[PDB]
Order: structure tokens, then C-alpha cells, then sequence
């Protein structure tokens, strides 16, 4: 869920790699994740969120990637 | 799991 | 982050929202459902902008009044929705 | 802080 080439950490075990999308625009890369309301243990939740990121400036847009660790966790990573 | 970036 | 805490003829969950202000919360009653939404529109945090949104909804077992069920939060983020029963 | 509940 931090900052540390250029990459993002976040946590976003509650979603899954369809719910999930990653786009840059204007030296921006957002994060979004939503799920329509699903059912779980205690009642039925729908979530969620939006996160922006500004790219650095030696950072191609192109070259940005993305992957989700299967535990729930999600990086965007690009080099300089 | 590596996921899409679209630009 | 969410905790059922059901005493005797007492209905009561726990719920943790330490992400939201108080005034981002909404607690809506009706029909046998609780339902929860937390929402705040895109702000700074440290890493940048964040914009959050949750509904969560509760089943209200039989005979509860929805009138009768309320709210409150803990200065750590946990909202806690209660009611009686008959 | 008392959250007010809306019916």
C-alpha cells in the first residue's frame, strides 16, 4: 500500500482481477476497483474505490505494467 | 496474475 | 472489520471504518435491513488521491423496529449499529 | 459520536 524504476504497492484483496482496472492518462495512472453487491458472512457488501497516482517524469506511459498477487495484493510498476 | 493496463 | 455481537434480545454489529469520517457515513433502516454506506469523494491522502464508497447491508430479524435501531461510532473508527427487540 | 439513523 506504498510507494517505492517507479512501483505501487495496494491492497485489494476484497476485489478480484475482473473488478480490477488499471489506466493511465496525463501522467496519471488510476486504479480502480469495484464489485457490485455480493453476498459474504454477515450480509451482502458492495465496494468501491479510485486511486490516482502521479507518474514521475522520466516514466514512459507505454511501458507502465500491472499484476495482481494472487494473495490479494497489487503492484504497477514502470522504470526510468 | 498479471493484469491489463490500458492508456 | 466486521463483527457480529448479537446480545441476549439485543441485535448489535460492529463494523470497522476507520477510513471514513463520520460525516461520510450513512446508516439506512428499512424492511428487515440495516444498510451501511460509506462514501468520500476523491481527496489527498499520502499517496496520493483516494475516493472510497461501501454499502453494506444487514438482515433485521423479525419483529425488530427499525425505529428503534441506532448507530454510533468509536473514536477508532469502528461503527456500531444496535437495536432491541420486542 | 452518536450517529443519527435514517428510517
Amino acid at each position: 500500500s506504498e510507494i517505492r524504476r517507479w512501483r505501487v504497492s495496494l491492497d485489494v484483496n476484497h476485489f478480484a482481477p475482473d473488478e480490477l482496472t488499471v489506466k493511465t492518462k496525463d501522467g496519471v495512472v488510476e486504479i480502480t476497483g469495484k464489485h457490485e453487491e455480493r453476498q459474504d458472512e454477515h450480509g451482502y457488501i458492495s465496494r468501491c474505490f479510485t486511486r490516482k497516482y502521479t507518474l514521475p517524469p522520466g516514466v514512459d506511459p507505454t511501458q507502465v505494467s500491472s499484476s495482481l498477487s494472487p494473495e490479494g495484493t497489487l503492484t504497477v510498476e514502470a522504470p526510468m | 496474475i498479471t493484469i491489463p493496463v490500458t492508456f
